[PDB]
C-alpha cells in the first residue's frame, strides 16, 4: 500500500519540522478548497482528517493562528499542518491535519428523527455540556466559533465524547472593531446576524448553541427558512414581536421597520409535552433576543438541566463510564473564576 | 446535509 511523507510542523508544542509519512488515504468529504481527506498515520495507527484552506500572501491565516493555541478535550485537536498544491492551478494551499473522529450530532439526530423517534434525555444532557465547555473555553481567549450548527459537533457515539470543530470563520472579537456579518449558516443564525450587524459578541454562539439544543428536543430545526425574513417569521413566532429596546440591543438600524405583530408561543407549548422542563428552561435562556440576557457558556454549564451529569453514579446507557466532565482549568473557569463550586462536584475533587 | 460521505447511520 502506498505510503506518502511529507515534511509538517505540529499543531501542538515545538515549532520543529518532522517528516510525518501516512497511508490508506481516501475521500470522505468536500470543502470549499478542495475534498477532505482521511489518512492514517503510519507511526501510530491513528486516522486523520486532512482539509485544505487558501493561504493568504499578505496575513496569517486566522484558523491556523487559532488552532494552534487551543488545547480542550472537547475541541478537536491539530496534529500537523503543512502547505501543497491543490485543486486549482498556481495556489498554495494549507493542509490541517485533524485527529478523525467519525460521526456527529447531526448524524446522530437524523438517526433517531427519522426513527420518528426522540433523542435519549441523557444524550442530549452530554452533548449539550460538552459544547458549552468548549465554548467557554475559545470565549475565554475573547474567541467567538460564529458557525455553530450540529454537523461542527464531532461525535464518537460509543463514548459520547463530543469535539467541536471547523474553526473557520473563528475570530477573536474586539469591542469597537467590526466584524462581517455574514457568517454563520443557515438556521443557526442570532437575530442581531440576520439584522446585519457588525457590532455583536460572543453570545451569537451561545444562540446558535441553543439552535442546536431545540433541535435535538424537536427532531427538527426550530428556525427554518432559506431567507432571513422566513428565518424570523420563525422566530418571531415563538419569542414574540421583539420590543423596539430588543431591536436596539441587536442592531439600532432595524429599530424602526414594522416586522409581524405576534404573541409569544408559551415555551411549555413549542416542544412535545414530555419535554423535561428543565431543558425548556435553558432554552428560554440561550434563545433570548437581548443578545447581553442570553446565559454565558460556563453559566449554561452549571444549569440544572445538567445536573444529572454531576450525580456521581450516571453512567452511559450502553454501560460505559462517562467520557471527562470536569478537568476544568483555569482559564476554561476565567470569566467567573468563583464559580465552579457548582461545576466539579465533591467526587471530583 | 452533511459533513461526511459515509455513516454508521446511513
Ligand atoms: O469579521 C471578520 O472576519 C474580518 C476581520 C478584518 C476582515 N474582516
Ligand atoms: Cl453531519
Amino acid at each position: 500500500s502506498k505510503v506518502t511523507t511529507v515534511v509538517a510542523t505540529p499543531g501542538q508544542g515545538p515549532d520543529r519540522p518532522q517528516e510525518v509519512s501516512y497511508t490508506d488515504t481516501k475521500v470522505i468529504g468536500n470543502g470549499s478548497f478542495g475534498v477532505v481527506y482521511q489518512a492514517k498515520l503510519c507511526d501510530s495507527g491513528e486516522l486523520v482528517a486532512i482539509k485544505k484552506v487558501l493561504q493568504d500572501k499578505r496575513f496569517k491565516n486566522r484558523e491556523l493562528q487559532i488552532m494552534r493555541k487551543l488545547d480542550h478535550c472537547n475541541i478537536v485537536r491539530l496534529r500537523y499542518f503543512f502547505y501543497s498544491s491543490g485543486e486549482k492551478k498556481d495556489e498554495v494551499y494549507l493542509n490541517l491535519v485533524l485527529d478523525y473522529v467519525p460521526e456527529t450530532v447531526y448524524r446522530v439526530a437524523r438517526h433517531y428523527s427519522r426513527a420518528k423517534q426522540t433523542l435519549p434525555v441523557i444524550y442530549v444532557k452530554l452533548y449539550m455540556y460538552q459544547l458549552f465547555r468548549s465554548l467557554a473555553y475559545i470565549h475565554s481567549f475573547g474567541i467567538c466559533h460564529r458557525d455553530i450548527k450540529p454537523q461542527n459537533l464531532l461525535l464518537d457515539p460509543d463514548t459520547a465524547v463530543l469535539k467541536l470543530c471547523d474553526f473557520g470563520s473563528a475570530k477573536q472579537l474586539v469591542r469597537g472593531e467590526p466584524n462581517v456579518s455574514y457568517i454563520c449558516s443557515r438556521y443557526y443564525r442570532a437575530p442581531e446576524l440576520i439584522f446585519g450587524a457588525t457590532d455583536y459578541t460572543s453570545s451569537i454562539d451561545v444562540w446558535s448553541a441553543g439552535c442546536v439544543l431545540a433541535e435535538l428536543l424537536l427532531g427538527q430545526p426550530i428556525f427554518p427558512g432559506d431567507s432571513g425574513v422566513d428565518q424570523l417569521v420563525e422566530i418571531i413566532k415563538v419569542l414574540g414581536t421583539p420590543t423596539r429596546e430588543q431591536i436596539r440591543e441587536m442592531n439600532p438600524n432595524y429599530t424602526e421597520f414594522k416586522f409581524p405583530q405576534i404573541k409569544a408561543h408559551p415555551w411549555t407549548k413549542v416542544f412535545r409535552p414530555r419535554t423535561p422542563p428543565e431543558a425548556i428552561a435553558l432554552c428560554s435562556r440561550l434563545l433570548e433576543y437581548t443578545p447581553t440576557a442570553r446565559l454565558t457558556p460556563l453559566e449554561a454549564c452549571a444549569h440544572s438541566f445538567f445536573d444529572e451529569l454531576r450525580d456521581p453514579n450516571v453512567k452511559l446507557p450502553n454501560g460505559r463510564d462517562t467520557p471527562a466532565l470536569f478537568n476544568f482549568t483555569t482559564q476554561e473557569l476565567s470569566s467567573n473564576p468563583p464559580l465552579a463550586t457548582i461545576l466539579i462536584p465533591p467526587h471530583a475533587r | 446535509d452533511f459533513r461526511f460521505f459515509y455513516s454508521r447511520y446511513s
